[PDB]
């Protein structure tokens, strides 16, 4: 049918007019197919013959699908699409299974010949003009135009969507306690009614839809659980990921590892513990797709650990609006975090992992906070509420960090859970100068042209040292200088630098870095017992800084 | 009750806003549905089709001394693409000088004036759904919307009529309209002041807008807090070094600053804890600088063609410092914010309070909101700001990593 729904007024972009793309001359066979296909469509009101007036045209083509000798009509709307107004956006997200509420009875109903059952604005149909050419550019071809939403036109997905929303509204009002999910041409229905009433409510729905030009499958034609939906396997009381097969292979290509990471990231939605970090590392630099990449010892271990996890089929449970959501997080390793969300201890609605920030100098407290943030956002999206957190960090550790850090931070309601490895700060800078501790005045310089540099210090105990560095930057020398002072100092040290840069990094109590150097410094800071770090402006009559600036600057402009 | 609508126009070339809707909690979605289905019945808004490709974010807040959900539309994009907002509202310089200023929400007035038919499309917004089960509920405005700078610009004519009698009766009172609010300042005793506000609400009342003892500001008692120089008997190298740095920095703001005498003390590679007696000379320079720091800052002037910028630093102990300028260091205003009894455990809560306060002061002083540099993670701010937000407006903001020194320079 063709829905009796009011049409959506459509228009072309401001300073633009309809398409006028000439018809390619087509084969005798292809022309025959188009004629019959179009005759059928015309008989169903999907299209209509037009006069010679209409100056618009869009190319038409015909292709036959294999294992069958049945032709299909392809319209190239690339041009009309560039000229068609922008629309809304169908949806901002796809439902996640974990967010599906528990309902005793669920039915899937798909809207049949979807796009073709919806009318197109009459004032816009003129722009959908296409031409079946005559055997060898004889005379005018048979010219048609759409009356319904054309397959492959820009506004079809959105217009269909709206039409369905308008159609479902009255039924929604009269049945507030029934859930309907709109997805493309599909329609999922859930209720907490015992079959009997439910099949009745379904039937009533279909009748409401049919009364509006939309065909659906009848009972015996409806799909039955499991439902293979967008990568998922849906059962009435549990869900999981579509069967994942990890290819047993000798020699892996970039393409193979890429697909592997894909499946793994995908499986991470319900299978806890999946680690992908070591595989991603192999994908660095890549330069090719067919090039084989030898697996590191670490990747082989990671892959093996993943297989173990995937050997045992895991399932997710559905959402109960009456119960609280609980999210638990654990540290898997270097910048690796996993989490799980449940309502009833250990009956997971969903799983996930976190591994951001490319080592821009961070610590476990910052990372944990980031993971909490990410989980909080998805919870709001999926369930409309934030979960209660279970974190492997002491309230004391948390308060100490937050109160003293420069950035505002805030975790929703959480509870400590003794699940090692626990999160902690590995070292802490002193708040005031250490009495009876050697004072190192450090500094570093680097020539912009030659990239050559010097790093060193001078103490109050009269010590001195200056190292030469090659292929360096000002930043690197400043960090080198601090590293030097930490190496030659021992348990208690006062260090005075002129680098806001280094002060900034160290003050944030990092425990991980992409910089081999910063790691040296961290490793060294952990060994100390007491460390005080101060800053002074450079190029000033400031005793100490004024002097290291000499030996470090000499020979390096 | 339509009238002759004021034809609105986007900037040439500029196109309508297409800002994504951020996920909302079920609680807030429920509240917005209830509110919107009521505004629809009143004809203030109406459903729209997919042929409307525009979108503006929507949230739900609660003002202070208010336990009833309110709709807050974030028109920041549309506002930037509008102006028009052409015939602006002049900012009185007397406002910042009043003994007291009262803020009154007059947003309910805007729903009387119909919005230009050809502009409505640009006011589109979405009420999202949980787990994206349902497609969003889409609407647009038929009347002047709250939050859009175009509304007060258009409503000026009617606002001046409403306030004419009250103005002639109290020609010494200053009335400034900014977005959905009215700023009312007088030099009167607090008792008369409050009485005059009450009278003003009656005038507004006669025009259908119930304008509820609102927040009371005292711009007179606003004094730019200095940079602060210590006061100790004995000083260490560390303290002088900390002082040299601080002044070295401030010298970039106030030209009159000197540091040569103090720096003279810092010579040789001494231990940080060593005590150092200050020369009588350094004493003067020091005292002389403190005097300079007491007074404003010679040379900085508000430029109405340039944007206002505000930086905030977390000082700890519920304390926050901030600076307002158009060009770095050229501070037009500096201040402080201490957590009010309650937020004793929330950084985001305090920061949102501090932002609203600073924004309010900006409106009073310049009649403009500053662009904020927030010491927080975007996603965190994005996730929580609405939880404690109570203003009808929303300033522009960006996220930054506070330079550790800056905190000290302004530390108190
Ligand atoms: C109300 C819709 C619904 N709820 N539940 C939870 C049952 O307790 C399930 C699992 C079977 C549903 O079915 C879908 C089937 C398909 C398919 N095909 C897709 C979605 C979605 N979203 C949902």
């Amino acid at each position: 049918p063709i829905s009796p729904i009011e049409t959506v007024p459509v228009k072309l972009k401001p300073g633009m007019d309809g398409p006028k793309v000439k018809q390619w001359p087509l084969t005798e066979e292809k022309i025959k197919a188009l004629v019959e296909i179009c005759t059928e469509m015309e008989k169903e009101g999907k299209i209509s013959k037009i006069g010679p007036e209409n100056p618009y045209n869009t190319p038409v083509f015909a292709i036959k699908k294999k294992d069958s000798t049945k032709w299909r009509k392809l319209v190239d709307f690339r041009e009309l699409n560039k000229r068609t107004q922008d629309f809304w956006e169908v949806q901002l997200g796809i439902p996640h299974p974990a967010g599906l509420k528990k309902k005793k009875s669920v039915t899937v109903l798909d809207v049949g010949d979807a796009y073709f059952s919806v009318p197109l604005d009459e004032d816009f149909r003129k722009y959908t003009a296409f031409t079946i050419p005559s055997i060898n550019n004889e005379t005018p071809g048979i010219r048609y135009q759409y009356n319904v939403l054309p397959q492959g036109w820009k506004g079809s997905p959105a217009i269909f969507q709206s039409s369905m929303t308008k159609i479902l509204e009255p039924f929604r009002k009269q049945n507030p306690d029934i859930v309907i999910y709109q997805y493309m041409d599909d329609l999922y229905v859930g209720s907490d009614l015992e079959i009997g009433q439910h099949r009745t409510k379904i039937e009533e729905l279909r009748q409401h839809l049919l009364r509006w030009g939309l065909t659906t499958p009848d009972k015996k034609h409806q799909k039955e659980p499991p439902f293979l939906w967008m990568g998922y396997e849906l059962h009435p009381d549990k869900w999981t990921v579509q069967p994942i097969v990890l290819p047993e292979k000798d020699s892996w290509t970039v393409n193979d590892i890429q697909k592997l990471v894909g499946k793994l990231n995908w499986a991470s939605q319900i299978y806890p513990g999946i680690k992908v970090r070591q595989l991603c590392k192999l994908l660095r630099g890549t330069k090719a797709l067919t090039e084989v990449i030898p697996l590191t010892e670490e990747a082989e271990l990671e892959l093996a650990e993943n297989r173990e996890i995937l050997k045992e089929p895991v399932h997710g449970v559905y959402y109960d609006p009456s119960k609280d959501l609980i999210a638990e997080i654990q540290k898997q390793g270097q910048g690796q975090w996993t989490y799980q969300i449940y309502q009833e201890p250990f009956k997971n609605l969903k799983t996930g992992k976190y591994a951001r920030m490319r080592g821009a100098h961070t610590n476990d407290v910052k990372q944990l906070t980031e993971a909490v943030q990410k989980i909080t956002t998805e919870s709001i999206v999926i369930w409309g509420k934030t979960p209660k957190f279970k974190l492997p960090i002491q309230k004391e550790t948390w308060e100490t960090w937050w109160t003293e850090y420069w950035q505002a931070t805030w975790i929703p309601e959480w509870e400590f859970v003794n699940t090692p490895p626990l999160v902690k700060l590995w070292y802490q800078l002193e708040k005031e100068p250490i009495v009876g501790a050697e004072t190192f005045y450090v500094d570093g310089a680097a020539n912009r042209e030659t990239k050559l540099g010097k790093a060193g210090y001078v103490t109050n105990r009269g010590r001195q040292k200056v190292v030469t560095l090659t292929d360096t930057t000002n930043q690197k020398t400043e960090l080198q200088a601090i590293y030097l002072a930490l190496q030659d100092s021992g348990l208690e040290v006062n260090i005075v630098t002129d680098s806001q840069y280094a002060l900034g990094i160290i003050q944030a109590q990092p425990d991980q870095s992409e910089s081999e150097l910063v790691n040296q410094i961290i490793e060294q800071l952990i060994k100390k017992e007491k460390v005080y770090l101060a800053w002074v402006p450079a190029h000033k009559g400031i005793g100490g800084n004024e002097q290291v600036d000499k030996l470090v600057s000499a020979g390096i402009r | 009750s339509p009238i002759e609508t004021v034809p609105v126009k986007l900037k040439p070339g500029m196109d309508g806003p297409k800002v994504k809707q951020w996920p909302l909690t079920e609680e807030k979605i429920k509240a917005l549905v209830e509110i919107c289905t009521e505004m629809e019945k009143e004809g203030k808004i109406s459903k729209i089709g997919p042929e409307n490709p525009y979108n503006t974010p929507v949230f739900a807040i609660k003002k202070k001394d208010s336990t009833k959900w309110r709709k807050l539309v974030d028109f920041r994009e549309l506002n930037k693409r509008t102006q028009d907002f052409q015939l602006g509202i002049p900012h009185p310089a007397g406002l910042k000088k009043k003994k007291s200023v009262t803020v009154l929400d007059v947003g309910d007035a805007y729903f009387s004036v119909p919005l230009d038919e050809d502009f409505r499309k640009y006011t589109a917004f979405t009420i999202p759904s949980i787990n994206n089960e349902t497609p969003g509920i889409r609407y647009q405005y038929n009347v002047l919307p709250q939050g859009w700078k175009g509304s007060p610009a258009i409503f000026q004519s009617s606002m001046t009529k409403i306030l004419e009698p009250f103005r002639k009766q109290n020609p010494d009172i200053v009335i400034y309209q900014y977005m959905d609010d009215l700023y009312v300042g007088s030099d009167l005793e607090i008792g008369q002041h409050r009485t005059k506000i009450e009278e003003l609400r009656q005038h507004l009342l006669r025009w259908g807008l119930t304008t509820p003892m609102g927040y009371e500001l005292h711009p007179d008692k606003w004094t730019v807090q200095p940079i602060v120089l210590p006061e100790k008997d004995s000083w260490t190298v560390n303290d002088i070094q900390k002082l040299v740095g601080k002044l070295n920095w401030a010298s970039q703001i106030y030209p009159g600053i000197k540091v040569r005498q103090l720096c003279k003390l810092l010579r040789g590679t001494k231990a940080l804890t060593e005590v150092i007696p200050l020369t009588e000379e350094a004493e003067l320079e020091l005292a002389e600088n403190r005097e300079i720091l007491k007074e404003p800052v010679h040379g900085v002037y508000y430029d109405p063609s340039k944007d206002l910028i505000a930086e905030i630093q977390k000082q700890g102990q519920g304390q926050w410092t901030y600076q307002i300028y158009q060009e770095p260091f050229k501070n037009l205003k500096t201040g402080k914010y201490a957590r009010m009894r309650g937020a004793h455990t929330n950084d985001v809560k305090q920061l949102t309070e501090a932002v609203q306060k600073i924004t309010t002061e900006s409106i009073v002083i310049w009649g403009k909101t500053p662009k904020f540099k927030l010491p927080i993670q975007k996603e965190t701010w994005e996730t929580w700001w609405t939880e404690y937000w109570q203003a009808t407006w929303i300033p522009e903001w960006e996220f930054v990593n506070t330079p550790p020194l800056v905190k000290l320079w302004y530390q108190l």
